């Protein structure tokens, strides 16, 4: 019966960790965009 | 307790084909704790009409209708009802078109011009002799099913044959040589 | 057919598919563009041997 | 074939020699654009002709998103007057097996073997599509959403891959599609090179009149069935 | 915002059915000014959609003409995005009332294309939070905002999702049905608190 | 408790479900969850 | 540098017209699953895992190309043989092509049907900046329009 | 999540000896070619840009011979 304490707390922690992993992915993507494009403007003008 | 109000709201074919939305302002007979007021807390109820809802499909809003001091409100906005169109008659997921074909076109090759609910135009061949019980099925081109909006039923094209109102004696000989031989 | 007073008489043999005949009403020419075979409604029977 | 086959005579460029006159070609361009309007098809390819004894059925086929869908057929005797042909089933495939002979121009014609000529048109067009509708290798890419789209990055086949029947696909339900190398008879397909070998022409022997166009240098391709409309059951004798 | 991450500002931008015919010039000025268009879409808002789109202000803007000018033909909505998106789009637009923009801002797009107070050629986000609200309305399933990584996601779930999901899973635990996902998903569809119960009979 | 049964039955699915719903923030999260679970089968079982 | 990098996303966030997705969200998801499972096998799976990521009331607009098509079907529903003459012109690289020639021929047919004309010749085609001209040399029978 | 992004940089890619390529370099080239104005449908194209970056006349000699003999037709 009392799943309100049992299982939903675990699942809220797992949503938090999966969204954290998603944010890690978005961050890594953003660093990839920076790296590619900064390599582009710097080398293109030289 | 008092019954829910079985309101009827009319939807044309395109609303139930594309899946429109509808708003119905509701009563102002909502009670406070004093149990003698008449106010309103939610002015509008919204129904997401999905494609293929048949006539008689009941949409019920529990705890939203009129309320007395010691009863639970309820309301059945709305029973799905169909407006008259120019023209398809709503049956169980099939559309029934009536084409006023003229005689002479009924008996020979004919092409029936059907505007659909998609705003698509159809040229349906009619190569059979159109007697006044004939209908051609244009399958998979009716309204969407309520259980599957991707799939759609069949379109039925019935014919109301317009016989001639006057014939020349030459036209009587024309017809007698043609049909009775 | 949209301009019939400048049409050309087309002939489709139906015995040798791809065979054609043409004429403007004064001159003419012939042309074959098929596989080189005779049309037959029945399937090709290999001929029976001699008795 | 697509509209690019109607701005230029791509049909007669295959060397089969049967195709559309410029009258019919311009009329077909306008009419298939209007068919794409009236019928909301993703593309409207000219299927071909069924050369009848009185008039020829100009055939068009509707293409959905979703190109391996049960493609919607249209017919027209005077080219522009396009009409939605009904879809085909298995009963109507079995119905016309007792009938043989050339098509009649009037689709109301009746055979006593009754059977309508419209049913013959529907069934024969279905049989031709299931048998000999060609797609080159890689032109269609099965999308992850359960739908087939144009492989819009498709580069034409290498000339090494031109000569193989494995590089050509049946345009129907089943790289997802079935290849032509299993299309019995083994010699049932004729591969030839025209126009400086910038043109691959692949003609069906089982269904004469089919000629599949392909430019290896680009993604210009297409198939048209301009022919009598019967099945060459004599093919193993003729090979 | 002062993260390692870097940030795109986004804004809604609409064209009304009396200006949609000049969609192409408006898009040309939008792109030339430095905006980048994320997604186009052709709308046709029924009056129910109009009442919901202005729902932050429909309780004060009792203008039937304002509902007609969204409902009297199709719309062209866009997401635009560039450096200071909302302020630059406001600068191109000018005053919200076109009757003021016609005489005081010659360069304004609303002066060029608009007619009057209610026949304004363009509508867009007047605020970042308003930007998220209108963009989440008109173009569903497009990520526009920072992701609620922390406690905000838990609050969202506990306020919208959990009060239904807890009780549905609880009944799923009582039944122990086979292939439990049917029981959960059909239960969520049938007994959604935010929707009415549908009887397809 | 009934945790172990539903430990085995759902697991990653509800986690991805509410992660996507919290990220998207739809107007009707419950309908979104039901449709997502349908789609989750349509990828996994098939 | 800043304007370049946000322009790079605002490009990459552009929603596809067919799938409804955008490349930026897809790359975020694929990097998320790659960082979750850690293939070893990292580069080879980038195609297959991309297929795995793609695994997991509508108005319509249309172009100005069908109002011409609406206009030009009337073409297909006392002249010279314009196609023949253009074929003689086409033997030295002169003409509008067979399609445009036939379209102008049917337009001249409409002109001849409309008015009482003795001779209706394709005079020429004077090129223009916004719209070209299709000139028809006409000689009237009754003198009336 | 600074430790997590540090681990993310730490991975991409301890070089896969099966092919010798790097996720950082491979995806960097993939994105570099994409940022030369691929269209809004670029999401459907990365499956074979990945193939192209992973990858990084005698066959038509019969064409020249038929051309060569056809010179005598008009010469």
């Amino acid at each position: 019966r009392d799943i309100e304490v049992g299982f939903l707390p675990w699942l809220m922690n797992e949503v938090e960790k999966s969204m954290e992993h998603s944010m890690v992915g978005r961050t890594v993507l953003d660093m990839l965009i920076r790296d590619v494009v900064e390599r582009r403007i710097n080398d293109y003008e030289h | 307790q008092d019954p829910p109000i079985e309101r009827d709201l009319y939807l044309s074919l395109e609303d139930l084909f594309f899946g429109c939305t509808k708003k119905i302002k509701i009563s102002r007979r909502v009670l406070n704790e004093d149990r003698y007021s008449s106010t309103i807390k939610d002015k509008i109820l919204t129904i997401d009409v999905r494609p293929g809802w048949r006539q008689g499909t009941r949409i019920t809003f529990e705890k939203e209708g009129d309320q007395g001091p010691n009863i639970i409100p309820a309301d059945i906005i709305f029973i799905v009802k169909e407006k008259l169109h120019p023209r398809f008659r709503r049956e169980h997921d099939n559309l029934f078109f009536v084409y006023p074909i003229p005689l002479g076109k009924a008996l020979t090759c004919c092409t029936v011009e059907v505007k659909t609910l998609d705003d698509r135009l159809l040229n349906i061949p009619i190569n059979d002799i159109v007697h006044p019980k004939y209908f051609k099925i244009v399958p998979g081109e009716g309204m969407p099913l309520p259980e599957n909006p991707s799939k759609k039923g069949d379109l039925f094209i019935f014919f109301d044959i317009q016989f001639p109102t006057r014939l020349t004696p030459q036209k009587k000989q024309m017809l007698r040589q043609a049909l009775l031989t | 057919n949209l301009i019939p007073q400048y049409a050309i008489a087309v002939l489709r043999s139906n015995l040798w598919p791809g065979a054609y005949a043409f004429s403007n009403g004064k001159k003419f020419e012939n042309f074959y563009i098929g596989w080189g075979h005779k049309y037959c409604v029945e399937n090709y029977t290999p001929p029976s041997p001699p008795p | 074939m697509d509209a690019d086959s109607l701005l230029l005579s791509l049909e007669l460029a295959s060397g089969s020699g049967q195709g559309l006159s410029p009258d019919r070609r311009a009329s077909l361009l306008t009419s298939l654009m209007l068919v794409k309007r009236d019928y909301r098809f993703a593309r409207v390819l000219f299927w071909g002709r069924i050369l009848g004894l009185v008039a020829d059925y100009y055939i068009a086929q509707g293409l959905s998103e979703d190109q391996l869908a049960p493609r919607k057929t249209l017919y027209s005797l005077n080219c522009t007057e396009w009409s939605l042909l009904p879809p085909a089933t298995e009963e109507m495939a079995m119905q016309i097996s007792v009938v043989s002979g050339r098509f009649m121009g009037d689709p109301s014609h009746e055979y006593e073997h009754q059977i309508k000529e419209e049913t013959r048109l529907v069934s024969i067009i279905d049989q031709i599509d299931k048998a000999v509708a060609i797609i080159p290798r890689g032109a269609l890419f099965k999308t992850p959403f359960g739908v087939t789209h144009v492989n819009r990055t498709f580069e034409g086949l290498p000339l090494s891959e031109v000569r193989k029947l494995s590089s050509y696909f049946h345009f129907r339900e089943a790289d997802f599609l079935d290849s032509l190398e299993y299309d019995i008879p083994r010699g049932s397909w004729s591969i030839q090179m025209e126009r400086g070998n910038a043109l691959v022409v692949l003609r069906s022997l089982l269904w004469p009149g089919l000629t599949f166009y392909h430019a290896p240098r680009t993604k210009n391709y297409g198939y048209i069935y301009v022919g009598t409309g019967e099945k060459n059951m004599d093919l193993p004798f003729m090979l | 915002m002062p993260l390692p991450q870097i940030y795109v500002e986004k804004t809604l931008a609409l064209i009304k059915p009396d200006v949609v015919d000049k969609e192409e010039e408006i898009q040309d000025i939008i792109l030339g000014s430095g905006f980048t268009i994320i997604q186009r879409r052709k709308l046709h808002l029924s009056p129910e959609h109009c009442s919901n789109f202005y729902v932050e202000q429909y309780g004060k803007m009792f203008f039937p003409n304002l509902t007609a000018y969204m409902s009297s033909g199709p719309l062209v909505a866009m997401i635009l995005a560039r450096h200071k998106a909302i302020s630059y789009w406001k600068e191109l637009m000018g005053p919200s009332n076109s009757l003021v923009a016609k005489e005081t801002h010659p360069d304004s797009l609303r002066a060029i294309y608009g007619t009057d107070e209610l026949r304004n050629a363009l509508h867009g986000s007047n605020d970042f939070a308003a930007s998220e609200r209108e963009i989440r309305f008109m173009f569903p399933a497009v990520i526009i905002e920072p992701i609620p990584i922390g406690q905000a996601a838990k609050d969202y779930i506990n306020l919208y999702v959990a009060p239904t999901l807890l009780q549905g899973l609880t009944e799923l635990c009582k039944e122990k049905p086979p292939d439990p996902y049917l029981w959960l998903a059909d239960w969520l569809m049938k007994n959604n608190p935010n929707k009415p119960k549908l009887c397809h009979f | 408790m009934d945790t172990a049964y539903l430990k085995n039955c759902f697991g990653t699915g509800l986690t991805q479900a509410l992660a996507e719903v919290a990220r998207v923030r739809p107007s009707d999260p419950i309908e979104y969850l039901a449709h997502w679970l349908y789609h989750y089968r349509s990828i996994t079982v098939a | 540098l800043e304007v370049a990098i946000q322009n790079a996303k605002a490009y990459l966030l552009s929603t596809s017209s067919k799938s409804g997705l955008n490349l930026y969200d897809h790359l975020s998801k694929v990097l998320t699953k790659i960082l979750d499972e850690r293939p070893a096998d990292a580069v080879d799976i980038i195609e297959n895992i991309s297929q795995d990521v793609k695994m997991a009331h509508n108005e319509y607009e249309m172009l100005p190309a069908y109002e011409i098509a609406e206009t030009q079907k009337a073409l297909f529903l006392s002249l010279p043989n314009v196609m023949e003459s253009a074929y003689y012109f086409e033997q030295a690289g002169v003409g509008l092509g067979t399609d445009e020639t036939y379209r102008v021929f049917l337009a001249l047919k409409q002109l001849t049907d409309t008015h009482p004309i003795q001779r209706c010749r394709f005079w020429g085609k004077i090129l223009g900046l916004e719209m070209n001209y299709i000139v028809a040399e006409v000689e009237f029978r009754d003198g009336e329009d």
